[PDB]
């Protein structure tokens, strides 16, 4: 539910 | 032998048995000799997904207990359970963080295992922060940040500005910025300034791994349209 | 106390924790007191969800093993995986077939309930029947019939052909007929004479149910048109 | 992966 990504 | 846990590893994959995944992984690892890409990698995604059900459960349960506020019964019962769920994901992150130190940081040899390891280190404390104690986050944070940091540096000197190694930590370490430090003006500067770094040595492209490079990248810009809007 | 244990399986199902699920309704089964409908349901919502993933996995390294026909030592390896997976569903079988047994069935005093655990029956047999040594598969075929053949009776004795349990059980013991017995007339048949006396006497449908009655309405017709076609 | 389809 978090907009923002991290790798994968 | 090493061999056979990997394959074993391979299959647990496909049959989305993560546990058992991480399980060959760890044994490899606790062999104490140096991870191949390919075993790095494998052990990498068994935790990933080891650890991400814990967090995935810890967002539901957080967002249900936040929801209770003003019904007694319901809100313990949910804190009582987030609570269990964030014992079973530090003890994750902790066994994570204890190969690192114990077996992959040290045996590192090679620059970019090197940031790969302390690049993980950066994010398993990361994933502590998130459930941190307001009294022992200060250390957790901390402690994300040098791993991070000294990955950092490691990959601006030896990695060229389009390897994906080198642009996935500029991913995460921006993330953290924005996440956990809440800064976000050195977050949108680390994440334009790893996108635009890139673009302008867009030559150094390899042809086996130029798709890896451009889907970080476009993880990258995404984040900074979301983070600049 | 049961009522606490049926939140936290409702807690744990939002978390998608199906392990906790489960232990929670069957901790609330052992206390031998009659399910209500809503428990009920959450009991076999966790079990589905705990075989599934073996179901799924099995299903993974069965058609892995077959591919690697003439590569030994991957063949084996994905045989043992096999086993394993296989070993673990069938104890997962056994332990809600046990619940059927030792509590579920015996104290049903109403028919939508009797039906409902004699339909879970069927579909448990069903799940070891996927996974059977030749030699043991006739026996589980014949439990898994002779349980849903019982629930057929009492559901089309006690219910109206539009009731959920009744066209459920119709779905579930038509792909019996189909995976399992290999005989698609006889699934083709009940598929359709199920659905073709709900379009029949669909004023019967309930204000409260009929989006249940009709969505599996839905699937008895697709699973006839792709067994038709 | 199979076509048709049980409860749920």
């Amino acid at each position: 539910k978090r907009q923002y990504k991290s790798i994968l | 032998d090493k061999n056979e846990l990997v394959q074993k590893a391979k299959l647990a994959e496909q049959a989305e048995r993560y546990d058992d995944m991480a399980a060959c992984m760890k044994s490899v690892t606790e062999q104490g000799a140096e991870l191949s890409n390919e075993e790095r990698n494998l052990l990498s995604v068994a935790y990933k997904n080891v650890v991400g059900a814990r967090r995935s459960s810890w967002r539901v349960v957080s967002s249900i207990e936040q929801k209770t506020e003003g019904a007694e019964k319901k809100q313990q019962m949910a804190r009582e359970y987030r609570e269990k769920i964030e014992t079973e994901l530090r003890d994750i992150c902790n066994d994570v963080l204890s190969l690192l130190e114990k077996f992959l940081i040290p045996n590192a040899s090679q620059a970019e295992s090197k940031v790969f390891y302390l690049k993980m280190k950066g994010d398993y404390y990361r994933y502590l922060a998130e459930v941190a104690a307001g009294d022992d986050k200060k250390g957790i944070v901390d402690q994300s940040q040098q791993a991070y940091q000294e990955a950092f540096e490691i990959s601006k000197k030896e990695m060229q500005p389009t390897h994906p190694i080198r642009l996935g930590l500029a991913l995460n370490f921006s993330v953290f910025y924005y996440e956990i430090l809440n800064s976000p003006e050195k977050a949108c500067s680390l994440a334009k300034t790893a996108f635009d770094e890139a673009i302008a040595e867009l030559d150094t492209l390899s042809e086996e791994s130029y798709k890896d490079s451009t889907l970080i990248m476009q993880l990258l810009r995404d984040n900074l349209t979301l983070w600049t809007s």
